[PDB]
Parts: C-alpha cells; sequence; structure tokens
C-alpha cells in the first residue's frame, strides 16, 4: 500500500542510486590521515553504536554519522585527540535529522565523559556542517535494505534483521567497506542473511530493480562473509551484543554459513 | 556558499516565521530580488536547529519549477542566513485580497496543475512536506505557484517508518494522523492539496475544526464517518473510538457546489479516507480536470 509508495518506490531508488555516488567518501582516505588509522575509526563507530543503544536512536541515525564522519575525514585532517569530537558532532547532527526526539547537546557532552565541552561539540557542529555544505540527506546501507525486504516471498524477521546486522558490521572497517557503495553492502548483505536463515538466493526481482547479479555482488559477498566469520574474534563487539537483543530477533547468535556456494 | 551579506540590500520585512524575521532583499551586483530568512544561533543554546537542518538540506536537493528555490546559505559565527527567490504573494493573501468574487476556473485548474506537480517532485525524491496550506504556497506576478516552507518537512524511507505525530496544521490535516496512525505516508501531502482545492473553490477552510476531535467529527459530517468497508483497519486505528457518531456521507455535489463533474472526481480521490486508495499527486496529473490548462510550464531557477 501507501506505506510502500508503490507510485513513487522506484524513482525514489533511482535517486539514492545517484546520490550515493555524490556522498560517496574517498576510498583511500585513512592513508592521508598522519594521525588516525582504520582501528581508531572502528573504536568511535563501536563507541557510537553504544550510544544509539544507550539513547534507543534509530539505525539509520547511526548510519547517517558514519556517512557524516567518512565524509568529513575526506576532507579534514584530524588529530587522534579530537576523531570523538568529530563522531560526536556528527551524531548530533544525524540525530537532529533522523529522530523523532534528538538527545539534548548536554547529553552529547556527558556521553564524552567531559572531553569535551558543549561550546566545542556545537563548534564542530557548525565546521562539519560547513565542510559537508548541509548535504545530510544521505543514502544509508538501510535506506537500500528495507526497500529489498519487499521482495522477499514471505516476509521473515529473521532475515531482515540479519542483514541489518551485517551491514552494521560493515560500519565498523574502513577496510574494505569503504571500497562498496551503500547500495552494494545491502545487496550482499540481504543474500547473505537470506541464503543463512532460508537457503534462497538474491531474487531476480531485485536483479530487475538493482541491475545487481550475484556476479557483480561476488567481491563484497566475500568480504561481507568473512566478516561475518570473524566477527566472534573482532575486537569491537557492541553489535554483536547489540543484535542479541529480541529486538533483533536474537540474529547475532544464528551460525553463519561456512561456504556461499558461488 | 558564495555570497556575503554586504552585497544584499534589505527592503522591507515581509513576514515571520519559525526562526523569526523574513525580509524581502535586492543583490546588488545582479539585481536579483530575494527573501532571506534570518536564524539567529545565539539565542539558540541548542545549536543549530534541527528545523532549518532538514530545511536546508532537503531543500538544496530539490529543484523544480513549483519548489521555492534555496539559492544560498550565508552562514555567519552568530547568524544563519538563508537566501530564496522572492515571490511576491502567498495564496491565503491572495484569496482574501483578490479572490472576493472569487478566483475563476482556470486559474484554479492552473495552480492546483502546478502545486501537484511540486508535490510530485517532493514524493519522488523522498520528502514529505507535511505542513501544505494556503500561507505556505508562494505566487508570483507571472501566474506561477510553488511550495515553501519546508520546516516541517522530512526526509523518509520505503517502507516509511513512525515519524512525528500530530504534523500538519490542524485544518489540512489527515485522518489517520487524527486517528493516531502508527504510519502515514505520501497520502497526507495529497489530503492537504484536496483541502486546499476546495478552498480555492470557496475561499474558505474545508474542515476548520478548533480541536483533533472536531476536525475528525467536521470530516465525518462532510464525508461520512468511515467503517471498515470504505477503510479496512480504520475501526482498530489507536485513536479510534467505537462511540464515535456514525453519520451518513453527502452527495459530493453538496460538498463543493460549483464544482464540475471533473473536479469532483478529483476532489473526491485526494479525499479518500483509505490513504491507500487515495490518488497521488504523479496520477492526479492525468486528471481530466486538467484536460484544458495551457498555461505554460514556469522555467527553472538558477
Amino acid at each position: 500500500g501507501v506505506n510502500e509508495v508503490p507510485d513513487y518506490h522506484e524513482d525514489i531508488h533511482t535517486y539514492l542510486r545517484e546520490m550515493e555516488v555524490k556522498c560517496k567518501p574517498k576510498v583511500g582516505y585513512m592513508k592521508k590521515q598522519p594521525d588516525i588509522t582504520n582501528s581508531m575509526r572502528a573504536i568511535l563507530v563501536d563507541w557510537l553504536v553504544e550510544v544509539g543503544e544507550e539513547y534507543k536512536l534509530q539505525n539509520e541515525t547511526l548510519h547517517l554519522a558514519v556517512n557524516y564522519i567518512d565524509r568529513f575525514l575526506s576532507s579534514m585532517s584530524v588529530l587522534r585527540g579530537k576523531l570523538q569530537l568529530v563522531g560526536t558532532a556528527a551524531m548530533l547532527l544525524a540525530s537532529k535529522f533522523e529522530e523523532i526526539y534528538p538527545p539534548e547537546v548536554a547529553e552529547f557532552v556527558y556521553i564524552t565523559d567531559d572531553t569535551y565541552t558543549k561550546k566545542q561539540v556545537l563548534r564542530m557542529e557548525h565546521l562539519v556542517l560547513k565542510v559537508l555544505a548541509f548535504d545530510l540527506a544521505a543514502p544509508t546501507i538501510n535506506q537500500f535494505l528495507t526497500q529489498y525486504f519487499l521482495h522477499q516471498q514471505p516476509a521473515n524477521c529473521k532475515v531482515e534483521s540479519l542483514a541489518m546486522f551485517l551491514g552494521e558490521l560493515s560500519l565498523i572497517d574502513a577496510d574494505p567497506y569503504l571500497k562498496y557503495l551503500p547500495s552494494v553492502i545491502a545487496a550482499a548483505a540481504f543474500h547473505l542473511a537470506l541464503y543463512t536463515v532460508t537457503g534462497q538466493s538474491w531474487p531476480e526481482s531485485l536483479v530487475q530493480k538493482t541491475g545487481y547479479t550475484l556476479e557483480t555482488l561476488k567481491p563484497c559477498l566475500l568480504d561481507l562473509h568473512q566478516t561475518y566469520l570473524r566477527a566472534p574474534q573482532h575486537a569491537q563487539q557492541s553489535i554483536r551484543e547489540k543484535y542479541k537483543n529480541s529486538k533483533y530477533h536474537g540474529v547475532s547468535l544464528l551460525n553463519p554459513p561456512e561456504t556461499l556456494n558461488v | 556558499g558564495p555570497g556575503s551579506m554586504e552585497n544584499f540590500q534589505k527592503v522591507e520585512k515581509i513576514g515571520e516565521g519559525t526562526y523569526g524575521v523574513v525580509y524581502k532583499a535586492r543583490n546588488k551586483l545582479t539585481g536579483e530580488v530575494v527573501a532571506l530568512k534570518k536564524i539567529r544561533l545565539d539565542t539558540e543554546t541548542e545549536g543549530v536547529p534541527s528545523t532549518a537542518i532538514r530545511e536546508i538540506s532537503l531543500l538544496k536537493e530539490l529543484n523544480h519549477p513549483n519548489i521555492v528555490k534555496l539559492l544560498d546559505v550565508i552562514h555567519t559565527e552568530n547568524k544563519l542566513y538563508l537566501v530564496f527567490e522572492f515571490l511576491h504573494q502567498d495564496l491565503k493573501k491572495f484569496m482574501d485580497a483578490s479572490a472576493l468574487t472569487g478566483i475563476p476556473l482556470p486559474l484554479i485548474k492552473s495552480y492546483l496543475f502546478q502545486l501537484l506537480q511540486g508535490l510530485a517532485f517532493c514524493h519522488s525524491h523522498r520528502v514529505l512536506h507535511r505542513d501544505l496550506k494556503p500561507q505556505n504556497l508562494l505566487i508570483n506576478t507571472e501566474g506561477a505557484i510553488k511550495l515553501a516552507d519546508f520546516g516541517l518537512a522530512r526526509a523518509f524511507g520505503v517502507p516509511v517508518r513512525t515519524y512525528t505525530h500530530e504534523v500538519v496544521t490542524l485544518w489540512y490535516r489527515a485522518p489517520e494522523i487524527l486517528l493516531g496512525c502508527k504510519y502515514y505516508s505520501t497520502a497526507v501531502d495529497i489530503w492537504s492539496l484536496g483541502c486546499i482545492f476546495a478552498e480555492m473553490v470557496t475561499r474558505r477552510a474545508l474542515f476548520p475544526g478548533d480541536s483533533e476531535i472536531d476536525q475528525l467529527f467536521r470530516i465525518f459530517r462532510t464525508l461520512g464517518t468511515p467503517d471498515e468497508v470504505v477503510w479496512p483497519g480504520v475501526t482498530s486505528m489507536p485513536d479510534y473510538k467505537p462511540s464515535f457518531p456514525k453519520w451518513a456521507r453527502q452527495d459530493f455535489s453538496k460538498v463543493v457546489p460549483p464544482l464540475d463533474e471533473d473536479g469532483r472526481s478529483l476532489l473526491s480521490q485526494m479525499l479518500h479516507y483509505d490513504p491507500n486508495k487515495r490518488i497521488s499527486a504523479k496520477a492526479a496529473l492525468a486528471h481530466p480536470f486538467f484536460q484544458d490548462v495551457t498555461k505554460p510550464v514556469p522555467h527553472l531557477r538558477l
């Protein structure tokens, strides 16, 4: 029905595809950051995962914030001591954009254990807005996932939750996910979830919609599959912990498949 | 962000919105007449308001001849100016001051046709407006009419998730919102435009309620109280009550007596109870009511 906007979903999909290209971070920016590393960023994103669950924010909000952070670090060098300030300002902006009831600024100051002041958070807010030129309506993995979900026959909540989980995992690791567009990670995530839970594969109907096939997805799929296999070992655990919850159907407790068979 | 405030000359105050003052102004270098929306941030202790963040980010993407154009954003450390294209009037003022003998049908067709174009463009770009009313529709001297005030707008996902409740100015608010729907979509903007269509014909609000329940009651008296047949789901909705009076639907030719058959057909489809059956902006553009609109499409702004 109209909550799935039949008259607009295809226009909207096409527009999101165009925008993810415009909103894409620079793949190799971390090498150009003298003082920060993939691991420091992984630490930051995992902390933002916790902030989201502490404040019951939307997953969408979390995805926007990461988008903002990675675009900002594409043009602005940041000392390790200031990375968390960028991330805090990013989460604030994402909350103001996406949340019905965004947390107040004082709560964002509070979660940084008074490392930064309210004036610092608000000046970083301004700078991020300047750097992004207020282009905050970025496509995320989640915007693609929810559309792809409409192609399940029939809907399956374990599939949906597992895809969301795998998509979130990818936010942690700039190498190698910076290489992939949201729409592609979403595709890989959806296929991997569907295969894991039901044995089924990337539907032809989504080939029609997206133009992507298992061939085009294969590289991403191989990375996500490794990420899923290694996830109990990864230094950052906040997403697995979050997805143990019944709200997400306990999906982080599911067993990954040993192989994908092509 | 190529602008700076030194190149503008304030001409006069033209309004006051959610951040405060709007001025008409003139670019001293190019001659261009603009509207400056000022947003003071020193009075803000929560930083840049979310209304402004949404308005700016969403309007940057919406380039359409029937959407008021955001030309620039001047971001000082203490103030935020939005530069917009200038339009001399809004539909409410036009209706009050000039449409005493009425708005001629040709002009109503043209205006509604352009509004649907603007709205379809929004929906096609995953944007809900959520405050369509005559005050927020600007008209120029050339006969264009354009969606304005995106302070209440929202970027949606597909399918929609739960958003802020009780949006839309009351008289223009859809029944699914009034009944506390978990989910609302593009159909809420269509409902508003339907209200606006009726209002252009009569010069009075279709459903002028003084309360949420009064508003529902007014709607029910005109369109009949909805049941499971006209609107599957209705009686299960969070704020549906079985105690609701059961009013008979009236012949639609009584709702807006001077409207012709094509007009009534289109109006009825805009005000369908079921959000799922209500017409989309896209499909409305093909309605026979528009068969005779000739007014040439406004050109896009730079």
